[PDB]
C-alpha cells in the first residue's frame, strides 16, 4: 500500500476539495467524526483506503490532505463545516490578504512568504507514510492562488520529492462564474510554469459543468456547490482505483502509463455519464451501452470540445455500478462502427477497463439522482487542444494592448515571463497538430 | 476484438480490449528568480518613495 | 477583517461623507447611537470593513472627517448620525481654504496635515488587514481638493501597498460657487492620475440635470444632488460591504476595472431614479442601469467605449435573468465594448436592497467617453490661464504659473491617452 | 436583432447572402473579429471552429462544415470513396482514380497494363490527360490520376462535351437540399478524340473563338437541356440523369454524416457544396468533383442565395420552395 496526498490550493481548489473528501467518506463508509466501523484493524492497516486516510489510535481516518489559501475565510469553513473533525488544524494553512487575482501577487509576493510553511506542512505527512507515491493537486486556473501560488508549489515539489508523481485537478476559466477579466493571464502562465512538473492534468471547464448542470440537472443558475458536488462525482471515479480492490490504475504511475505517452501532452479529456437530476421521480436507468456511447457525446465531456477532428492516444473507460466485461465490449464493437474514433497510427485503437461493481454515491440531498450504473472516460485526444487555443487567443488580444500587465510587473514580475509563456503555449499547440492533424 | 489482462476480485474486475494493432530547476536556481522579482518591487517602491521624497 | 478607512475633507466631502454613513449605518442596521438593530445576519458579516466594534457591542465608522473651517463639521456633529463618530476622529482649522487649491496643498492645509495622519496611523494600527483607504471630497474647493490630494500623496508615502480609493466630485459652471473651480479640478486631476487606484467621478453637472430633468426638481439644492451620490455610493461599495464572489475588495476591484495604470477614473450609474411604487423588473433595472440618464459623470457612453464594467443587482430577483439581460445588453451594443479586453463586463448580486426599492441596479464604468469630461475642464481651465486670470490667488501662495502649465499638459496627455485606446481594434 | 460577421469578402455567394441580410433591418453586421456574433460567413481556410459555440447567451452558426474537407479535395474524395465501406471500390458512379503522390503507382499501373493489354480504351487525366502513363508520372513529379470518360454524351449540334454543376445545401439538422437550378457548363468546341475537352468556364472564355456561339457565356440551364433530351433522346432530364445524381449526392453526405454533423455540438453548421457531374453516351452520371467553396451562376445568384437565408439561416434565426428535400 503506498499513500497519496492531495493538496487543495486556493478557494476553488478548497471547496472542490471539500467536496470530494465528504464523498470519499460517504463511499467508505466514514462518518464525520472519523470514525470508521467497517475498518477492523483499529488504528492501523494498509488498507485501499488507507492510501487516502491515516488512522489514529482512537480509530480517527483522517484525509492525507492540505489546504493551502492566501486568505483565510473559505478554509475557515472546512475548519468550522460538518467535516471539521476529520482533519487537524495542521493541515488547514491560511493567509491574511489573497493574490488579489494576480499570478504575480500568488507566485512572487505573498507565495515566497508561506511557500516554505506549506511543505514543512507537506513534509508531516509525508513523514507518516511507508511508501509515498506523489500528490493529487487541485486548484483553479484563473484565480491568484491557485494558478501563482500552485506554480510555486509543483516547482519545490519536484525539488523535494523527484521521483514522485504528480496529478493536477484544473478548473479552466468561464466567464459566466468567473471572478476575473485577467483569468486569461494566469492560466498561461500558470500552465507555462507547471507544464514541466505535473504527469497528468485533468482539466474541468466550469463551461462544461455549468451547461451539464443547467440541461441535465434543471438548476437554472447553478452554484459552486452544484458545480462541486459533479466534479467530486468525476473526481471520485477518477480516483476510485487508488482507493479500492482493482488492478486499472491501481498507482499514480500507471496514469502517466495508461494515459500519456507524450510527456507535454498530458491533459486527458473527461466525459462521465449519466447524469440525472434527482427531482425526476422515475427515470429509465440507461444500460450500459447507452452510457458507454453518452462517453463520445461533447454535451458530456469536461471540456466541450470535438474528438471527431483529432486523434486518439489512449482510453480509459471506468465503470461503477452493475457491469460486466460481455456488456461493455458489445457496446464498444456497436459503436466503434458508428463513431467517428481515429487513433494514432504508433498507438492500438483499443480500451482499457475498470469495472467496481459498487455503484456510484450521491450526497444524501443532493443534486444528482442515484443511477445503477454509471462511467467516467478517459480518452488522451488532440482535440483538447481547443481549450488552449480559446485560451491562448483571449490571451493574445488582451496582450497586444498590454492590458492589465502592469499589475504583474508592478509585483516583479518581468513582462518577457508573459511572452515567454506564450511562446510556450504556441509550442503546446504545435504538438497537438502534429498528432492530430494530417 | 480482443480481450486480455482480464483481472477480477470481489469489488470488481479490469481488462483490456483492442479493436486494432498501431501502424529540473535546483532550488538555487528557483531562489534566484524569487529574489531577483523581489528585487524589482523594491526598486519600484524605493522609485516611488524617491519620487514623493522630491 | 478586510478594513477600510475612510476620509473626508472639505465642505462637499464631509457633507456627501456624512450621508454616505447615514444611509450605509440604516442599511446594516446601526442607530445614531452605534447600536446594532436589525433581523439579519448578513448586515453584520462584513459590518468591520467600515465599522469598528467597541465596548457594550458599539459599532464605531472608521471615518476621518477633516476640514480646515469647523463650519461644516459642527453641522454633521450635530446632524442625525453625528454621535456615531469617533470624537477624536474631527480633525479641522479655523483659517479655511479659500476654494483656494494652493492654500489646501501647500500653506494652510500643510500645517493640518500632520494631525490627520496621526488619526489615520491609528486607525490603521489597528486593522487585521488594512485594504486602503476612500477619500470623499470635491476637486472644486480648497480643503477637499487642495488638502485632499496632499493627504493621498502623504498617504501613499507610509501605505505604498495599499488602494487608494476616492468619490471625487467634479465642478460645473451649471452648479459652481467660485470662477477659479477649473484651476483646483485641474491641478487635482494630476494628483489623482497618479496617488489613486479608483475614482469614481462624480460631475455635478451630472447630478443637477438628473434632479432636474428626471426627479423634477426645478430648484435642486445641495441636499438634493447628495442623494444620488450617497445612494451612488452605497451601490458601489455593496460588493465590499456583503458576502460576495465578485469585486468584494478594493484591489480585486482595481484589477478588474483598471486595465491601464492612469485610466482609474470610473463612471458611476444608478437605477431605478424616479420621483415609486411600482415594481421594477430585471429588464428595466438593465436598461436604465446602461443608460446615459442614469450616469453621474455627464460624459455620452456612446461617444466612447467601455474597457470595463462592474454591475451590481441588488435585491431578491432572479439571478438567471440577471444574467440574460447582461449578455443582451452587450451583445446588442457589442460595438461599445472594446473587443481587446474579451468578458469585461462582471456582474454581481447582492440579496439586500437599498432602502425603500425592492431592486436597484449600480453601474461602474471605465468608459474612454470619460475624456469629456476632462475635456470639459481643460477647455475652462485654459480660457482663463491664457491670460492668466485669476492666478494672484495662487501665486500669492507660492505657487509658479509653471506648475500650472504642467498640470495643463498632464491633462490633455490623460485626455490623449484616452482617445488612443478609443480608436484601437 | 440578429448579429453576423463577414470573413471571406472574396465569396460571391455570400456577398449577396450578407447583401440580402441587412437588406432584412433585422440582421446587423460586426466587425471581423468581434465574437459577439450569431452567424459566422468564415473563411475558406484554418477556419477557428474550436472558437465557435462558447458564447453564453448566443446560439451560434457558421457556413461551413468542420470535417467537410474529405468531400471537397481530389485525394480526400479518392481515399474517402475506397475506404468507406458506405460506398466501397464497387461504386458504380465514380471513375476509376488512384492517388499519386509526386501512395498508389503500383496500383494505376496494375489497372494501366491491363487495359493496353486488353487492347480496350487506356486514357487517363491528371489533376489536383494522355493514353501514356509515363507522361502523367513524370508531369507529376515536375495528384489523382483517374479514367477518362472517352465515350462522353455529346450535345448537338456540336458534338460537344460539357459537365453538370449542381448546388446542395445542407441544414444544421442535415436536411439535404438540392437546388433545382443547375448548369450545364458547355465546351464550344467539338469533342476530338486524338480546350474541348476541359469543360471548364474559364479555359472556354480563354482559349476559345466559338465562346458563346451556341449559348450565353457556354451555360445551358436545365429548361432547355430538358428540351434537347425530349427532342433529340425521347427522355426527360429527371429520369435519364437527375435520379442518379439525387442519389450521388446523398450517398456522399450521407457517408460523412456522423463525422461532421452538428446535432448535439455547441455551435451548428451549414454548408454550400457544388457538385460537378459528367454523363457518358449511354446517359450514365459519374461524379467529377465535389466543390465546397462554389461561385453561382450569374443568373442564379439572386434565386440561390435568398434560399441559403430562408433554409439555413432565419431556419435558426427566424426574422418577424426552389429545393428538393433529398429525404434520408
Ligand atoms: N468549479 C469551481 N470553480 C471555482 C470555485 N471557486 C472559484 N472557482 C473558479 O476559480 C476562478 C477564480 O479563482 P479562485 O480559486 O477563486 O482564486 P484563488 O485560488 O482563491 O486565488 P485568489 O486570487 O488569491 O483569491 C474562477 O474562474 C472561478 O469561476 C469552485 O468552488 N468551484
Ligand atoms: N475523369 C474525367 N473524365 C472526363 N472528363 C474529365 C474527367 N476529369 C475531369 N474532366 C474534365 O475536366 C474538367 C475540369 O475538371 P476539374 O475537376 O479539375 O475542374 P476543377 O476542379 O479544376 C475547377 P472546379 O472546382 O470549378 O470544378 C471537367 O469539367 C471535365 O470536363
Ligand atoms: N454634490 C455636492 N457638491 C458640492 C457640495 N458642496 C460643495 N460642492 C461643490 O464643491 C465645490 C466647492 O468645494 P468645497 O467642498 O465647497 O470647498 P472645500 O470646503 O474647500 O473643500 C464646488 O464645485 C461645489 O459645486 C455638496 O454638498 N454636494
Ligand atoms: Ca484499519
Ligand atoms: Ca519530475
Ligand atoms: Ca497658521
Ligand atoms: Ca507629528
Ligand atoms: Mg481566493
Ligand atoms: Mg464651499
Ligand atoms: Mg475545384
Amino acid at each position: 500500500m503506498r499513500e497519496c496526498i492531495s493538496i487543495h490550493v486556493g478557494q476553488a481548489g478548497v471547496q472542490i476539495g471539500n467536496a470530494c473528501w465528504e464523498l470519499y467518506c460517504l463511499e467508505h463508509g466514514i462518518q464525520p467524526d472519523g470514525q470508521m466501523p467497517s475498518d477492523k484493524t483499529i488504528g492501523g492497516g494498509d488498507d485501499s483506503f488507507n492510501t487516502f486516510f491515516s488512522e489514529t489510535g482512537a480509530g480517527k481516518h483522517v484525509p492525507r490532505a492540505v489546504f493551502v489559501d492566501l486568505e483565510p475565510t473559505v478554509i475557515d469553513e472546512v475548519r468550522t463545516g460538518t467535516y471539521r473533525q476529520l482533519f487537524h488544524p495542521e493541515q488547514l494553512i491560511t493567509g491574511k490578504e489573497d493574490a488579489a487575482n494576480n499570478y504575480a501577487r500568488g507566485h512572487y509576493t505573498i507565495g515566497k512568504e508561506i511557500i516554505d510553511l506549506v511543505l514543512d506542512r507537506i513534509r508531516k505527512l509525508a513523514d507518516q507514510c511507508t511508501g509515498l507515491q506523489g500528490f493529487l493537486v487541485f486548484h483553479s486556473f484563473g484565480g491568484g492562488t491557485g494558478s501563482g501560488f500552485t506554480s510555486l508549489l509543483m516547482e519545490r515539489l519536484s525539488v523535494d520529492y523527484g521521483k514522485k508523481s504528480k496529478l493536477e485537478f484544473s478548473i479552466y476559466p468561464a466567464p459566466q462564474v468567473s471572478t476575473a477579466v485577467v483569468e486569461p493571464y494566469n492560466s498561461i502562465l500558470t500552465t507555462h510554469t507547471t507544464l514541466e512538473h505535473s504527469d497528468c492534468a485533468f482539466m474541468v471547464d466550469n463551461e462544461a459543468i455549468y451547461d451539464i448542470c443547467r440541461r441535465n440537472l434543471d438548476i437554472e443558475r447553478p452554484t459552486y456547490t452544484n458545480l462541486n458536488r459533479l466534479i467530486s462525482q468525476i473526481v471520485s471515479s477518477i480516483t476510485a482505483s487508488l482507493r479500492f480492490d482493482g488492478a486499472l490504475n491501481v498507482d499514480l504511475t500507471e496514469f502517466q502509463t495508461n494515459l500519456v505517452p507524450y510527456p507535454r501532452i498530458h491533459f486527458p479529456l473527461a466525459t462521465y455519464a449519466p447524469v440525472i437530476s434527482a427531482e425526476k421521480a422515475y427515470h429509465e436507468q440507461l444500460s450500459v451501452a447507452e452510457i458507454t456511447n453518452a462517453c463520445f457525446e461533447p454535451a458530456n465531456q469536461m471540456v466541450k470540445c470535438d474528438p471527431r477532428h483529432g486523434k486518439y492516444m489512449a482510453c480509459c473507460l471506468l465503470y461503477r455500478g452493475d457491469v460486466v466485461p460481455k456488456d461493455v465490449n458489445a457496446a464498444i464493437a456497436t459503436i466503434k462502427t458508428k463513431r467517428s474514433i481515429q487513433f494514432v497510427d504508433w498507438c492500438p485503437t483499443g480500451f482499457k477497463v475498470g469495472i467496481n461493481y459498487q455503484p456510484p454515491t450521491v450526497v444524501p440531498g443532493g443534486d444528482l439522482a442515484k443511477v445503477q450504473r454509471a462511467v467516467c472516460m478517459l480518452s488522451n485526444t488532440t482535440a483538447i487542444a481547443e481549450a488552449w487555443a480559446r485560451l491562448d487567443h483571449k490571451f493574445d488580444l488582451m496582450y497586444a494592448k498590454r492590458a492589465f500587465v502592469h499589475w504583474y510587473v508592478g509585483e516583479g514580475m518581468e513582462e518577457g515571463e508573459f511572452s515567454e509563456a506564450r511562446e510556450d503555449m504556441a509550442a503546446l499547440e504545435k504538438d497537438y497538430e502534429e498528432v492530430g492533424v494530417d | 476484438m480482443e480481450v486480455i489482462e482480464l483481472n477480477k476480485c470481489t469489488s470488481g474486475q479490469s481488462f483490456e480490449v483492442i479493436l486494432k494493432p498501431p501502424s529540473d530547476p535546483s532550488l538555487e536556481e528557483i531562489q534566484k528568480k524569487l529574489e531577483a522579482a523581489e528585487e524589482r518591487r523594491k526598486y519600484q517602491e524605493a522609485e516611488l518613495l524617491k519620487h514623493l521624497a522630491e | 477583517m478586510r478594513e477600510i478607512v475612510h476620509i473626508q475633507a472639505g465642505q462637499c466631502g464631509n457633507q456627501i461623507g456624512a450621508k454616505f454613513w447615514e444611509v450605509i449605518s440604516d442599511e446594516h442596521g446601526i442607530d445614531p447611537t452605534g447600536s446594532y438593530h436589525g433581523d439579519s445576519d448578513l448586515q453584520l458579516e462584513r459590518i468591520n470593513v467600515y465599522y469598528n466594534e467597541a465596548t457594550g457591542n458599539k459599532y464605531v465608522p472608521r471615518a476621518i472627517l477633516v476640514d480646515l473651517e469647523p463650519g461644516t463639521m459642527d453641522s454633521v456633529r450635530s446632524g442625525p448620525f453625528g454621535q456615531i463618530f469617533r470624537p477624536d476622529n474631527f480633525v479641522f482649522g479655523q483659517s479655511g481654504a479659500g476654494n483656494n487649491w494652493a492654500k489646501g496643498h501647500y500653506t494652510e492645509g500643510a500645517e493640518l496635515v500632520d494631525s490627520v495622519l496621526d488619526v489615520v496611523r491609528k486607525e490603521s494600527e489597528s486593522c487585521d488587514c488594512l485594504q486602503g483607504f476612500q477619500l470623499t471630497h470635491s476637486l472644486g474647493g480648497g480643503t477637499g481638493s487642495g488638502m485632499g490630494t496632499l493627504l493621498i500623496s502623504k498617504i501613499r508615502e507610509e501605505y505604498p501597498d495599499r488602494i487608494m480609493n476616492t468619490f471625487s466630485v467634479m465642478p460645473s459652471p451649471k452648479v459652481s460657487d467660485t470662477v477659479v473651480e477649473p484651476y483646483n479640478a485641474t491641478l487635482s486631476v494630476h494628483q489623482l492620475v497618479e496617488n489613486t487606484d479608483e475614482t469614481y467621478c462624480i460631475d455635478n453637472e451630472a447630478l443637477y440635470d438628473i434632479c432636474f430633468r428626471t426627479l423634477k426638481l426645478t430648484t435642486p439644492t445641495y441636499g438634493d444632488l447628495n442623494h444620488l451620490v450617497s445612494a451612488t455610493m452605497s451601490g458601489v461599495t455593496t460588493c465590499l460591504r456583503f458576502p460576495g464572489q465578485l469585486n468584494a475588495d478594493l484591489r480585486k476591484l482595481a484589477v478588474n476595472m483598471v486595465p491601464f495604470p492612469r485610466l482609474h477614473f470610473f463612471m458611476p450609474g444608478f437605477a431605478p431614479l424616479t420621483s415609486q411604487y411600482r415594481a421594477l423588473t430585471v429588464p428595466e433595472l438593465t436598461q436604465q442601469m446602461f443608460d446615459s440618464k442614469n450616469m453621474m459623470a455627464a460624459c455620452d457612453p456612446r461617444h466612447g467605449r467601455y474597457l470595463t464594467v462592474a454591475a451590481i443587482f441588488r435585491g431578491r430577483m432572479s439571478m438567471k435573468e440577471v444574467d440574460e439581460q447582461m449578455l443582451n445588453v452587450q451583445n446588442k451594443n457589442s460595438s461599445y465594448f472594446v473587443e481587446w479586453i474579451p468578458n469585461n463586463v462582471k456582474t454581481a448580486v447582492c440579496d439586500i436592497p437599498p432602502r425603500g426599492l425592492k431592486m436597484s441596479a449600480t453601474f461602474i464604468g471605465n468608459s474612454t467617453a470619460i475624456q469629456e469630461l476632462f475635456k470639459r475642464i481643460s477647455e475652462q481651465f485654459t480660457a482663463m490661464f491664457r491670460r492668466k486670470a485669476f492666478l494672484h490667488w495662487y501665486t500669492g501662495e507660492g505657487m509658479d504659473e509653471m506648475e500650472f502649465t504642467e498640470a495643463e499638459s498632464n491633462m490633455n496627455d490623460l485626455v490623449s491617452e484616452y482617445q488612443q485606446y478609443q480608436d484601437a481594434t | 436583432m440578429y448579429t453576423f460577421v463577414v470573413r471571406d469578402e472574396n465569396s460571391s455567394v455570400y456577398a449577396e447572402v450578407s447583401r440580402l441580410l441587412l437588406a432584412t433591418g433585422q440582421w446587423k453586421r460586426l466587425r471581423k473579429d468581434n465574437p459577439r456574433f450569431n452567424l459566422m460567413l468564415g473563411e475558406r481556410n484554418r477556419l477557428p471552429f474550436g472558437r465557435l459555440g462558447h458564447e453564453p447567451g448566443l446560439v451560434q452558426l457558421v457556413n461551413y462544415y468542420r470535417g467537410a474537407d474529405k468531400l471537397c479535395r481530389k485525394a480526400s474524395l479518392v481515399k474517402l470513396i475506397k475506404t468507406s465501406p458506405e460506398l466501397s471500390e464497387s461504386c458504380t458512379w465514380f471513375p476509376e482514380s488512384y492517388v499519386i503522390y509526386p501512395d498508389e503507382r503500383e496500383v494505376f499501373l496494375a489497372a494501366y497494363n491491363r487495359r493496353r493489354e486488353g487492347r480496350e480504351g487506356n486514357v487517363w487525366i491528371a489533376k489536383s490527360i494522355s493514353s501514356e502513363a509515363s507522361e502523367l508520372l513524370d508531369f507529376i513529379d515536375e495528384h489523382v490520376i483517374q479514367k477518362y470518360l472517352e465515350k462522353p454524351l455529346l450535345l448537338e449540334p456540336g458534338h460537344r462535351k460539357f459537365d453538370i454543376r449542381s448546388w446542395v445545401l445542407v441544414d444544421h439538422l442535415y436536411n439535404i437540399y438540392l437546388y433545382r437550378e443547375g448548369v450545364l457548363r458547355t465546351s464550344s468546341e467539338p469533342y476530338n478524340s486524338a480546350t474541348c475537352h476541359l469543360t471548364n468556364h474559364c479555359i472556354q472564355k480563354e482559349y476559345s473563338k466559338n465562346y458563346g456561339r451556341y449559348e450565353e457565356g457556354n451555360e445551358m440551364f436545365f429548361e432547355e437541356f430538358n428540351q434537347y433530351l425530349m427532342d433529340a433522346l425521347n427522355t426527360t432530364l429527371e429520369n435519364s440523369i437527375l435520379l442518379q445524381i439525387k442519389h450521388i449526392i446523398r450517398s456522399c453526405l450521407m457517408c460523412i454524416e456522423p463525422a461532421i454533423s452538428t446535432k448535439h455540438l455547441h455551435y451548428q453548421s451549414f454548408q454550400l457544396f457544388g457538385f460537378d457531374f459528367m454523363v457518358d453516351e449511354e446517359l450514365k452520371v459519374w461524379l467529377i468533383e465535389v466543390n465546397g467553396a462554389p461561385a453561382c451562376a450569374q443568373k442564379l445568384y439572386a434565386e440561390l442565395c435568398q434560399g441559403i437565408v430562408d433554409v439555413a439561416i432565419s431556419s435558426v434565426f427566424p426574422l418577424a420552395s426552389i429545393f428538393i428535400k433529398l429525404h434520408h
